[PDB]
């Protein structure tokens, strides 16, 4: 199973309206990721810290998984998650994480400054730390801070699609990624493809070769897409739907229903999951002694 | 004397805690009665456990109960006294109720009648 | 004459000499309710093992004939046997009606609020619940349904029937996923199914009444992705 958790949405501000051409382009790149092969896609959306957040409930997310991607799912056979990377630079007055977090699935951050990087790892409840690989690293990444943050949770995320943009950006990208791999102690590394087009898509064995040539091993790369990728999905998926990893509204069937795998069988209206009477306390004993299922 | 303010916004967390306490008391009482009507003392250390956990929740939320509940349950082992050992009266004292464990819960009943508890008085109490 | 002195640095010194050397009746039961509960859950397992032995001696696979066989030939052995047929209505109806009252589950379902309901379930006790091991690190623990007689800190106590088995079943919580169904009063139209994970909460119910649960590293949950 493969997770690609940094596909961007062609919108930056809430005042802008997405045209149908970008939506069709996203449909074509999802068909591209379904063509060669992938398992999970978590599409990303960017907001700033100094913007004016809307005081709405059902209008915070211009993602619309149900009406357009619910139609794409039946011909596709995959799933989509909606996530936000927080572009936070200064500790301003804007703090509405209790609505933006519970509205979406995965909460990320994009720090630029010194103190913001500290208060993100310290107090801000997020899932992933993304750095601006297009621009310079802020000051320096320390070992014991990032190590304690990985031991607390949140892992670092490397965007190999940002090197496919320009020529000059590749040097700054590698200079950031080698420092991230060195200061992260190769524990918290989750990789993702930041492509805005299907014309910049790659296969698993090429991304593995890229991670080989950057400095991280190969078995640890595939383990990062098998173990480390799908666990940080489950972290935010249990934090925002259910309680703080405590009591889940997701049906535990044999091999078909899961909190990660069965998204459509859970009513995403509020919380609930309508399940038929599969548990009868009257005449059901041990599982190997049953005869009706 | 002061200000008379009567709020009926009951709080949701206190309702959750008292529903938890009342469910534990009901399941312990129904276990005890369903075991007591049919046959001998089979799982009498079981239901008592619930009551003990119930009283420990009364330590956490710092809530208080009516004296009917605390009069029903014991003080040391915290068991239900629906089937006690012996009841004696006028044996040179006031009253005595013996239990199986040996802990007694006696009441000063030979002093005077017409003594009610603070929750049983005419106007001190409002239901629901 | 090497630096690695095996006999000298451990066996022959005075600091590591303590290390192993390099050449080398009714009142007494219910005094504590916990110890009496332990004695009861041990006596139920011993009586279940004796019931299995007497059932192989009976050579009858039917349990309804087996209970009458024990009533005819073994009176003192029958006294500590559980009664699951009695255990189902005395627990399930009270549990379902308590959850229908507590979580405000009524005929009107379109005014539901999930976050406060999960907070109430975090505040409600699980003593007396029907619960099912749906996923586990052990492949043999899954498929077990049972009703709670007592909540522990890190284990879980249920009871399940087989063909002739009536054993009190203890199941670990560290690395297991549990699920329970909440029925609605309509017949075969709609019902709810919730899930918990016993590795996430590792405290007493007394502490669970007061504790506000926070985030964890959650690295050991790979089994939930694995199976
Ligand atoms: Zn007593």
């Amino acid at each position: 199973m493969l997770v690609d958790l940094n596909v961007p949405w062609p919108q930056n501000s809430y005042a802008d309206k997405v045209t149908s051409q970008a939506v069709n382009n996203l449909i074509k790149t999802l068909s591209t990721l379904h063509m060669l092969g992938y398992t999970h896609i978590a599409i990303n959306f960017t907001v700033n810290h100094s913007e004016k957040f809307p005081n709405d409930v059902k209008l915070l997310n211009p993602i619309d998984i149900k009406r357009r991607f619910g139609e794409l799912m039946d011909r596709t056979g995959l799933k989509l998650y909606s996530r936000i990377t927080l572009i936070i630079d200064d500790p301003s007055k804007g703090q509405s994480l209790s609505k933006i977090s519970q509205a979406f699935d995965i909460v990320a951050a994009l720090p630029i400054s010194e103190k913001g990087l500290t208060l993100s790892t310290t107090n801000l409840d997020i899932d992933l730390l993304t750095f601006q690989y297009g621009s310079r690293l802020p000051t320096f990444l320390k070992h014991k801070s990032i190590c304690s943050c990985v031991n607390r949770g949140v892992k670092l995320e490397i965007v190999y699609g940002y090197a496919l943009r320009d020529v000059q950006a590749r040097r700054q990208f590698v200079s950031n990624v080698r420092s991230v791999i060195r200061s992260s102690r190769s524990r918290g590394i989750v990789i993702g493809s930041g492509a805005m087009s299907p014309l910049e898509c790659r296969n698993i064995l090429g991304v593995t070769s890229l991670i080989k040539n950057l400095g991280l091993p190969s078995d640890r790369c595939s383990k990062a897409m098998g173990d480390l990728a799908s666990l940080v999905l489950l972290n935010g998926r249990l934090r925002n739907k259910s309680h703080k990893q405590t009591i889940v509204t997701g049906g535990g069937s044999g091999n078909g229903d899961d909190v990660v795998n069965d998204v459509q069988g859970i009513d995403d209206v509020q919380t609930i999951k309508v399940v038929k009477r599969s548990m009868d306390a009257e005449q059901l004993g041990h599982a190997s002694k049953r005869h009706k299922p | 004397n002061g200000t008379l303010l009567v709020p009926p916004p009951r709080t949701i967390a206190n309702q959750d805690h008292f529903h938890r306490l009342n469910y534990l008391y009901q399941i312990s009482a129904y276990q005890t009665r369903a075991r007591q009507k049919a046959r001998t003392d089979a799982h009498t250390p079981l239901a008592r456990n619930y009551i003990k956990s119930m009283d420990l929740i009364s330590k956490k939320t710092k809530t208080s109960l009516l004296p009917t509940i605390k009069r029903t349950i014991c003080k040391k082992c915290h068991r239900l006294l629906w089937t006690p050992k012996k009841l004696e009266i006028t044996s040179d004292g006031a009253l005595s109720v013996m239990c199986g464990c040996g802990t007694v819960k006696r009441f000063n009943i030979g002093a005077d009648p017409n003594y009610r508890t603070y929750s049983e008085r005419e106007g001190n109490l409002l239901n629901s | 004459m090497d630096r690695t002195q095996t006999f000298i640095k451990d066996c022959l010194f005075t600091k590591c000499l303590e290390d192993p050397e390099k050449p080398f009746d009714y009142q007494r039961i219910n005094k504590n309710s916990k110890i009496a509960l332990r004695e009861y859950i041990n006596n139920c397992k011993k009586n279940t093992k004796k019931c299995l032995k007497l059932a192989y001696e009976n050579k009858i696979t039917d349990k309804e004939d087996l209970l009458h066989y024990i009533e005819e030939k073994h009176p003192t052995i029958y006294e500590s046997l559980p009664q699951y047929v009695d255990f189902v209505p005395m627990y399930k109806e009270l549990w379902i009606n308590y959850i229908k009252e507590l979580l405000n589950i009524t005929k009107n379902l379109k005014t539901f609020n999930g976050s406060l309901a999960l907070l109430k379930l975090s505040m409600a006790d699980y003593n007396g619940a029907l619960l099912r091991v749906t996923k586990s690190k052990n492949k043999t623990l899954i498929g077990l349904q049972g009703i709670v007689i007592w909540d522990s800190q890190k284990f879980f106590i249920m009871i399940v029937k087989g063909n002739i088995i009536d054993e009190i079943k203890c199941i670990p919580k560290k690395g297991t996923v549990f699920q329970f169904e909440i029925p609605i009063s309509d017949d075969d139209d709609s019902a709810l199914r919730y899930s918990i994970l016993g590795d996430r909460f590792k405290y007493r119910s007394v502490d669970r009444a007061g504790r506000k649960f926070k985030s964890r590293r959650c690295d050991d949950m790979l089994y939930y992705i694995q199976n």
